[PDB]
């Protein structure tokens, strides 16, 4: 605290004296570079240690209310690009006489500084700065700082190589644009907006980090009314105002509690909600732009918590809210479809959060009943791609997860049941049936984020429609890809061995059909990954397979059709067989794989294949097959093996022959 | 030749137990008899430590549980630990290190349950492991005869390990 | 395993036929034996399988004929050639078979023309020839080297081929096979003429298949030929003119790929005629190499290895030239600085590196004529944005920075101005590469361990004061980086733990080390600098917060654990040794890497004759001072150093001179006294050893200082016995103590010295019977035979004085200390035999996995069982007093060495033995003799070397006067049974003063701090002996005040006092009167160190009255 005011008073004095003289000199002026560079960057250098001991006391306004300093911060803002990427962390002063300065002699150096290029990229407080570090690792610190670049390697170490350094150009201009001004607040906000870049971290972990560390209940309102009134009415694109709701909300979904002012205005962006104007493509962009950024925010305004602390509903906000998603039964047209639809769910999928916070059982139900879209699907239905994927561009799992969360933190209270029907109509549960759609398939995402933790007989013939639509549907999803196939008939078997009591009501009744065609289906395919892939691909089916072979409708006649395979040059006897031993697993060797139901001497044709080939396949399928035949025939009817043990010996007698040791 | 194995404890077990429980006589003094006949054999030291776990045991089995004033059953649990799972590697010294843990709680067992309750100290090494990642009146009965017969293995067993 | 199956199937058949039977054959034996991966297994497999397959294949076409055959042997050949670069080496003698084999091959194919198979066999049958470069044999090179030149200097072969003739000559002539190596490169002169004067006018266009080979052989034979100065030129020159047009066909890349390799190579007259061209092919040369850099190909590389390697010659005949010879120069490098401005629009990429390393080549000479700032100035602006923006995650691979640097340092290798912005710029560059010496390859680790013996050369030569701020930041960095410790053997981890407890540390010496000791000379006062920098920072380092950790957190995470319970047992400990923990895990971090690499560091570099005098002189006197604050590994590097500067001699003779410069030397006796105390009073066993090395190695090196003094070493080899052969480390240091003094003016002091010499020697020898331990011991006995005269009646009067045959078996085996009942027959359960038995088994910790367990659990059984045939009127009864003292001595003595391996275990042992302190207060006497006399002599345990146990006795205590102030039974008990209240204090005072005061001291004071909650709170009790506390300090004071041997007892005693602040609450009022009378008797008299308690208690006690 002496020293620290001796070091600055007279820097002021002399800060108006001897430095002015090198900067204009360097701003004016082979020797005439010489004099600038080591002038300019010398001077550089010292207002870098005179603010930074300007900062521990009655700074700020010493900073900004004083004299001879602006000035200096600016010209040397205006003459070079790197030996100026150092003395740019300082400033950021207040009050006028400085922010007009700031926002001109600064734009113009992002201009030289920041192009639109591809993407690449790479008291408080200082209380907890002082107070908190030691002083083994403070020596570290305090020799590093005056002057050399221990000054800021210090506080970083703990197309390609410009666009590095473009890059870093971004790391000093919006790493110490994460904790100061407002219009420093607002560039980024404008730069976010452009397109998508390995900015992207950066700038989420700025934002993130204003929000939290900020605080201040008027710093805080400040960059919230701002970056909202820069979503005020004004010509800009339409990623500008998207990107500008994106990196809005990471604005504020993880901000300060004290929502007072943005939550207030909440009036007039209320009464912005309604509106119309068809069409000229214009106020088309920016009514499912505008119109649709509102809503966005304000739901996840109503997150969580300070809402049971409002009490409110505000009564009518419910209204559009659940109006226009249920709604536009117009035709497409206007290109009113994939850019209005896209955040048309938005005030559905988001608004619910503002459900869940006002949630007591019918009414819920009723904000999840009763149809009319259908909103997000059709539009991507005809895209997407995995959950996830379903999930984003959806943004309809990213909600009913939490949905179906609340929704069953708010079904179980009351009770629980162990009937299908008695909880479908009076719960959402009603929509699990399924449909004729290309919505299907979110709709199947979303039941599995249900399975998880809902269950049991309750969901029940849907399970099986799921088994028939994937026909149709999973070959529409192109195949599926391997997490394709898995996570959608690998889920659907997953809840179906999930159960004993209930598969038995489909095992007995609905089994004969779904299941039959089912199976059928899965073997047919799952040989083909696998003769493709990877080996577990059989078991991926075989297992489940097996779950269910305590029933079925005996699809082995073509389960031996597929060992029937073609002759030498092809290892799809393999392909064939292994199947067979799957088969024989269980089940009186299933019926014995049908080998005389649809013709007399398929057996014989699994002999006829294992003598043909040593395969590693043909041996072992030959041998548990010779098992339980021989394990039965030895506890049923001889005469069915006898034949077998004759056609083995045959074998044998050819293998001894054909090739000795082999 | 086998008696004693080189290293396998389960070998040994299952072969001492063959040699135990009927080869042995029934009478407490013929066995007396018996032993001097089977431990010049070996021409191998250490054997007097397997004469005790023989004879303790067999005269201790089932007059000392009920009649007071565990190693063996653990050895038969520790004949099926290598029978199945666990191989080599430091996992064993896991196995040997729950061994010590164990070898502890026959005689220990009583005790700990004394300070607390039945499951307290049954961790012992492995709880340290498990953590990174009635109490007066209990003492008082184990120092009666509440399991006092657990004590006649530690003892033996304690004298044939060294 | 099926390969040899197959092989012996279709190679044998192949014997009598042939077609399909031997390709499906050749695939199989292929795949299969192909996908072999890791070594061991798919090696051991493999080796039987190729090994039969290269000899069947041999024999069997060679012994077969055409038809099909030719066609089985091919593809043979061709899996084969595939199946050697994969399986390593490991295939000699079958590699030269395979070759001339080859050869055979071809042979065959001589009868027969035209066709298609001589194509595949044979280009085939080339690489396998071609990859063989392991060499080293003998006639093995000669062999096949002479017939590729016989079947070479004759054929008329067409083209399909003739890339393998060049292909072979060079790879033949880079071996060595002298007069082959001549005849070689004579011949070549053909070969040459006839496809560089074919190139000019028989065809119009470049030929590919033959200038493969032809590039080839003269890239390839010249490196061993020389002295080329003309037809390199043309040959390559036209080679990059051909190559710059291109169009479809592949392996284009690499026809240009051979010759700039050539001319790399070469960089010798060839690169001369290149000089030449620096004006009309100034454009030409650079363009076509650029142009090269900038197409996608795989020889990349190509481009700088001719480019940096034609900058060599720039920068060659540039200075070898005159000035004549310049400008014509300076275009071609100012082309070079536009490709440093121009970079700011154009990325020029991997091109950065050649402008930089571009203001490399000239620079290093062309900036001799003329002033240059422009240059390097500009440079150095660039690598520090491409340093300091590694504030991005470019993984700008920190093996980038040092070709970056490396030019940096040629770019540094000339400077003259100074003007300050110079000098944070090139400080900061150099801490960086400084601190990007771990990420390497070992390779290019090197490369950078020579960077930095490059810059920092220039950074010598120039500004005389910067330097050394360089080398101290540039070692903080390193040494506080440290963190974690890479010491994670017992004793070491030991000592590293009584410290401080919880890129590698150690990677960086190799760098350090290695530059102060790499290229010699210069490397004076610069690895002087290098030393005192880094001791003098980290001197201040520890004394950061280290120096305050130890003694704050020992007083703070104490605190943590400190409750009104714990308190008590505390202040016992804090009489043994402290918490150990340290407070400042920051300087607690990274000076513990300081000695401990310190070490690794100063043993190695400046060592000689000259700096080690110097080093001690200097080096001793500020490093024991900075241990003066107690501390293990900072003392060990202090004798590490002094014993290891080779100079025994003049210290020593110097230091007789002084018994009968020199101040260091009054040092070295100085610290004599304050060390062995550090040993005995509060060292640790584990940290007793650590200090122990290092109070064993002084004296070690000032042998005239070893004069008397036997309780160093008594202490040392005695713990250096069958304590430390777990590790070698305190044995050894044991050894060399006896055999260098052995003989070093001991020999007037033997049969009184020599005693507690073989006295230990007994436990080093006469246990490990119980740098490899049984060496050690080797060592021992001839150690011992040198002698002869007196190792005799030394080892005597040691084992009898030391007994050993102790035998208790409690009042001589009356009956059955501890009888039983199970089998109800023959019962032997007596245990007067199993006793001093268990004894050991406490001590064994040897298999602490059968014998801690069972051994122990027993132990405290049979402890049950005699605690309860106690009871009735037998011998057992009256017989308590031997029985239960001799063993109840060891039962606490257990639950404290059972902390180290007990855990759980020990855990409930306590509690057990607390019970039984408690019994025989809620019962009788006789019982009572037992417990409260064995442990009154546990505070004798700590007056001993013994630690722990005071502190687990002390919370014994503290518990046995609450099992009295339980055991009411009517105070008509507490008059008529004497084990406690009146009948205490009278132990406890007369306890306080028996011996004078000496190993019994910081017994007392134990006693009343653990006491000291009850003392607070029990009615008129709490008033006669507070009086009696005036006595205590009277005691405890005047008693240590004397005979004051340092601390450890001066401390607890005032503790003890700071029990006496509790009187001062007013009461009984005859205190007012009597007790305020004693503190003014106490000035006259003031018994030399009640001193600051006699003022104390004046002041304090007029002070309420």
């Amino acid at each position: 605290d002496s020293w620290w005011a001796k070091d600055s008073p007279l820097e002021t004095k002399m800060a108006v004296l001897a430095l002015l003289a090198k900067i204009l000199q360097i701003d004016s002026s082979v020797f005439t570079t010489y004099i600038s560079l080591l002038a300019d960057t010398k001077l550089d250098l010292h207002l870098k240690g005179q603010a930074v001991t300007l900062l521990p006391f009655f700074t700020s306004l010493t900073g900004g209310s004083l004299e001879e300093l602006r000035r200096v911060l600016e010209q040397l803002i205006v003459a070079h690009f790197p030996m100026q990427s150092r003395e740019f962390p300082p400033g950021t002063p207040r009050f006028n006489n400085y922010v007009d300065c700031m926002k001109k002699f600064l734009d113009a150096l992002e201009l030289s500084q920041s192009p639109m290029l591809l993407e690449l990229m790479t008291r408080r407080g200082s209380c907890v700065t002082q107070v908190g570090l030691l002083e083994s690792v403070y020596e570290m610190f305090r020799k590093d700082d005056p002057r050399l670049s221990f000054t800021r390697q210090s506080f970083v170490d703990r197309t390609k190589l410009n666009e590095s350094t473009f890059d870093t150009q971004i790391t000093k201009k919006m790493g110490y644009y994460k904790i100061l001004d407002v219009m420093y607040s607002r560039l980024p906000k404008d730069d976010v907006h452009a397109k998508e870049s390995k900015i992207n971290q950066v700038f989420h972990g700025s934002c993130i980090t204003e929000g939290n560390e900020l605080t201040k209940t008027l710093i805080k309102l400040c960059y919230d009314a701002f970056t909202e009134n820069m979503a005020g009415e004004n010509q800009l694109l339409e990623r500008r105002r998207l990107y500008h709701c994106a990196a809005y909300n990471c604005a504020i979904s993880v901000i300060c509690c004290v929502f007072n002012e943005l939550k207030f205005y909440q009036g007039f962006l209320f009464s912005e909600k309604p509106e119309k104007n068809l069409l000229i493509f214009e106020n088309l962009i920016d009514l499912k732009r505008r119109y649709n950024f509102p809503v966005e925010v304000e739901v996840p305004m109503e997150r969580k918590k300070k809402y049971i602390e409002i009490r409110k509903e505000a009564r009518e906000a419910a209204n559009g809210d659940s109006d226009g998603p249920s709604y536009m039964s117009s035709l497409s047209y206007l290109a009113d479809s994939t850019l209005s639809e896209e955040m048309s769910q938005f005030d559905f999928s988001t608004g619910v959060q503002s459900y869940s916070y006002s949630s007591q059982d019918p009414r819920p139900a009723t904000g999840r009943f009763r149809r009319r879209e259908q909103r997000d699907p059709t539009v991507h239905d005809d895209v997407l791609e995995l959950e996830m994927d379903e999930l984003n561009r959806h943004e309809c799992m990213a909600p009913l997860t939490a949905l179906v969360k609340h929704m069953h933190r708010s079904l179980g209270p009351p009770q629980g049941e162990e009937d299908s029907v008695p909880r479908d109509l009076p719960s959402w549960m009603k929509f699990l049936h399924g449909k004729l759609g290309n919505p299907i398939v979110p709709l199947n995402i979303r039941l599995f984020l249900a399975k998880l933790v809902i269950n049991t007989e309750e969901v029940f013939r849907p399970y099986a429609k799921h088994w028939l639509s994937p026909l149709l549907q999973l070959a529409a999803s192109e195949n599926n890809g391997g997490e394709g196939i898995h996570y959608m008939v690998v889920e659907i078997v997953a809840t179906i061995l999930s159960w004993t009591g209930l598969a038995t009501p489909t095992g007995v009744p609905k089994d004969e059909v779904l299941a039959n065609r089912l199976l059928n289906f899965l073997m047919k395919h799952v040989f083909h990954p696998k003769r493709a892939v990877f080996r577990h691909n059989l078991e991926i089916i075989k297992t489940l397979v097996e779950c269910w072979k305590d029933c079925l409708s005996i699809p082995y006649r073509l389960i031996f059709e597929k060992f029937s395979g073609k002759d030498p040059n092809s290892k799809d006897n393999s392909v064939g067989i292994q199947l067979l031993g799957i088969v024989m697993a269980n089940d009186l060797p299933p019926y014995d794989p049908q080998c005389g139901i649809q013709s007399s001497e398929y057996f014989q044709a699994l002999v006829n294949n294992m003598s043909f080939v040593r395969y590693k396949e043909v041996y072992a399928a030959a041998a548990e097959v010779l098992g339980l035949i021989l394990r039965y025939v030895m506890e049923r009817k001889n005469i069915l093996e006898e034949s077998l043990c004759e056609l083995v010996a045959k074998q044998l007698k050819q293998h001894q022959n054909t090739m000795e040791d082999k | 030749q086998g008696l004693i194995d080189e290293n396998p404890g389960l070998q040994l077990i299952i072969r001492n137990f063959w040699s135990h429980e009927t080869r042995l006589p029934s009478n407490t003094l013929d066995r007396l008899l018996a032993l001097n006949s089977l431990y010049s054999p070996k021409i191998e030291v250490h054997f007097l430590s397997l004469a005790t776990n023989f004879l303790l045991e067999m005269t201790s089995m089932s007059p000392d549980y009920p009649n007071p004033m565990x190693x063996x059953x653990x050895x038969x649990x520790x004949x099926x630990x290598x029978x199945x799972x666990x191989x080599x590697x430091x996992x064993x010294x896991x196995x040997x290190x729950x061994x010590x843990x164990x070898x502890x709680x026959x005689x220990x067992x009583x005790x700990x349950x004394x300070x607390x309750x039945x499951x307290x100290x049954x961790x012992x090494x492995x709880x340290x492991x498990x953590x990174x990642x009635s109490y007066r009146h209990g003492d008082l009965p184990d120092i009666q005869i509440k399991h006092s017969s657990l004590i006649t293995p530690l003892q033996a067993v304690a004298q044939r390990d060294p | 395993c099926s390969l040899l199956r197959l092989q012996e199937t279709l190679s044998a058949a192949d014997r009598c036929g042939a077609a399909l039977a031997g390709h499906q054959l050749i695939r199989g034996l292929g795949q299969e034996c192909v996908l072999s991966s890791s070594p061991a297994v798919l090696a051991l497999q493999t080796s039987l399988v190729f090994s039969r397959d290269f000899g069947l294949l041999v024999f069997v076409r060679k012994s077969l004929n055409s038809i099909e055959f030719r066609e089985c042997r091919e593809e043979i050949l061709k899996f084969l050639c595939i199946f050697l670069e994969k399986m390593g080496q490991k295939i000699a003698p079958y590699s030269v078979e395979i070759k001339n084999t080859c050869t055979s091959v071809y042979t065959k194919d001589r009868a027969a023309k035209c066709k298609i198979p001589a194509l595949d066999l044979l280009i085939k049958l080339l690489q396998t020839f071609r990859s063989s470069r392991l060499m080293d044999e003998f006639k093995i090179g000669e062999l096949f080297s002479k017939f590729y030149g016989e079947l070479a200097l004759k054929k008329k072969i067409p083209d399909t081929v003739l890339e393998k003739v060049y292909e072979l000559l060079g790879l033949l002539g880079e071996v060595h096979p002298s007069e082959m190596i001549n005849n070689a490169e004579n011949l070549f002169r053909a070969f040459l003429g006839e496809l560089k004067t074919q190139m000019t006018s028989a065809v119009r266009e470049p030929k590919l298949p033959v200038l493969a080979g032809c590039l080839k052989g003269l890239s390839s034979l010249l490196c061993n030929f020389t002295k080329s100065m003309e037809e390199d030129p043309q040959t390559s020159r036209e080679i990059f003119n051909f190559v710059l047009k291109a169009i479809r066909p592949q392996i284009d890349l690499k026809r240009y790929a051979v010759p700039s390799a050539g001319l790399r190579l070469f960089a010798l007259h060839a690169s001369q005629f290149s000089t030449c061209l620096l004006d009309n092919y100034v454009s030409l040369f650079e363009v076509l190499l650029k142009w090269c850099a900038h197409t996608n190909v795989e020889l990349k590389k190509a481009a700088l290895s001719a480019l940096e390697s034609f900058l060599k010659q720039v920068s060659n005949m540039v200075a070898k030239n005159a000035e004549m010879h310049k400008n014509k120069l300076q275009y071609f490098m100012e082309q070079f600085y536009g490709i440093i401005r121009n970079v700011d629009s154009n990325n020029k990429e991997l091109s950065i590196a050649i402008r930089g390393y571009g203001l490399f080549a000239g620079p290093c000479k062309v900036i001799n004529a003329k002033d240059v700032d422009f240059m390097y100035v500009e440079l150095i602006q660039r690598c520090k944005q491409m340093f300091l923006t590694q504030t991005d995650t470019g993984d700008d691979r920190v093996y980038q920075m040092p070709s970056f640097l490396q030019s940096v340092a040629s770019v540094l290798l000339y400077l003259d101005t100074v003007p300050e912005v110079y000098t944070p710029v090139l400080e900061h560059l150099v801490v960086m590469q400084i601190d990007s010496f771990p990420q390497y390859s070992p390779k290019m680790q090197l490369v950078c361990c020579r960077a930095i013996v490059k810059v920092f050369l220039a950074l010598a030569a120039k500004g005389p004061v910067l330097r050394n701020c360089i080398s101290t930041v540039v070692h903080q960095g390193l040494i506080r980086i440290c963190s974690k410790p890479v010491v994670l053997s017992e004793s070491e981890d030991h000592r590293a733990s009584g410290e401080v407890r919880t890129k590698d540390y150690v990677d960086l010496f190799r760098h350090l080390l290695s530059s102060d000791q790499m290229m010699d000379s210069i490397l004076a006062d610069e690895a002087f600098f290098s030393v005192n920098s880094s001791s003098e920072s980290l001197n201040h380092l520890l004394y950061d917060e280290f120096v305050k950790s130890v003694l704050k957190i020992v007083e703070k995470l104490d605190l943590t654990l400190e409750i009104q319970t714990v308190g008590e047992q505390e202040n016992g400990d804090e009489a043994p040794g402290v918490w150990m923990i340290p407070t400042s895990d920051p300087a607690a971090n990274l000076h513990p890497a300081k000695p401990k690499d310190f070490s690794a560091f100063i043993n190695l570099v400046e060592f000689c004759r000259e700096i080690l005098p110097e080093k001690q002189a200097e080096f001793f006197e500020p490093w024991v001072y900075s241990f003066s604050y107690e501390l293990i590994l900072q003392s060990t590097r202090l004798p590490l150093i002094s014993g290891f500067y080779k100079l025994l001699s003049i210290t020593v003779r110097n230091a007789k001179k002084i018994k009968y410069k020199y101040s260091c030397f009054a040092l070295f006796v100085k610290f004599g006294k304050e060390v062995a105390v550090k040993m005995k009073q509060y060292k640790d066993e584990l940290l007793a050893s650590c200090l122990t090395f290092l109070l064993s190695l002084p004296h070690n090196i000032i042998e005239l200082d070893v004069r008397a003094y036997v309780p160093a070493l008594q202490m040392a080899f005695k713990l250096g016995l069958s304590y430390t052969p777990l590790a070698e480390v305190g044995l050894n240091a044991l050894e060399e103590w006896s055999i260098y003094i052995d003989r070093h003016v001991m020999q007037p002091y033997y049969k009184d010295i020599l005693p507690c010499l073989d006295g230990y020697l007994k436990t080093s020898a006469l246990s490990d019977e119980t740098i490899s331990l049984e060496e050690i011991r080797i060592r021992v006995v001839q150690m011992l035979g040198s002698l002869g005269g007196q190792i005799n009646k030394n080892l005597l009067t040691v084992t009898s004085s030391d007994e050993m045959m102790k035998s208790y078996v409690a009042w001589d085996r009356e009956k059955r200390l501890s009888f039983a009942v199970p089998f109800r027959e023959m019962k032997p359960v007596i245990f007067l035999d199993v006793f001093l038995p268990r004894v050991t088994e406490l001590a064994l910790t040897a298999s602490d996995r059968q014998t801690k367990v069972a051994a122990c659990e027993l132990l405290h059984s049979m402890v049950m069982f005699m605690l309860g045939k106690a009871t009735q009127m037998p011998e057992g009864g009256q017989g308590a007093p031997p029985m239960y003292q001799l063993y109840k001595r060891t039962f606490p003595v257990l639950l404290r060495l059972a902390c180290d391996v007990d855990q759980v275990t020990r855990q409930l042992y306590e509690p057990l033995v607390m019970q039984l302190i408690h019994w025989f207060t809620n019962n009788k006497k006789f019982e009572s003799q037992d417990t409260v006399a064995l442990l009154e002599a546990i505070l004798d345990g700590i007056v001993d070397p013994v630690d722990s146990t005071l502190r687990d006795f002390c919370g014994r205590c503290i518990r046995e006067f609450l099992k009295w102030s339980i055991k009411q039974i009517t105070p008509q008990q507490q008059e008529k049974s004497p084990v406690n209240t009146k009948s205490l204090f009278k132990r406890l005072y007369s306890l306080a003063l028996h011996p004078n005061a000496f190993k019994r001291l910081g017994a007392s004071l134990a006693f009343n701090n653990i006491y000291r909650e009850f003392r607070e709170e029990e009615s008129l009790v709490e008033q006669f002996v507070f009086e009696a506390l005036v006595i205590y300090m009277e005691s405890l004071a005047l008693a240590h005040a004397d005979e004051k041997s340092l601390g450890t007892i001066q401390q607890c005693c005032d503790a003890i006092d700071h029990l006496c602040r509790i009187i001062e609450k007013k009461h009984v009022s005859l205190n007012k009167a009597k007790k305020r009378r004693l503190p003014r008797g106490f000035p006259p008299s003031a018994s030399l160190c009640l001193l600051d308690l006699v003022k104390w208690l004046l002041a304090h006690c007029g002070r309420p009255q």
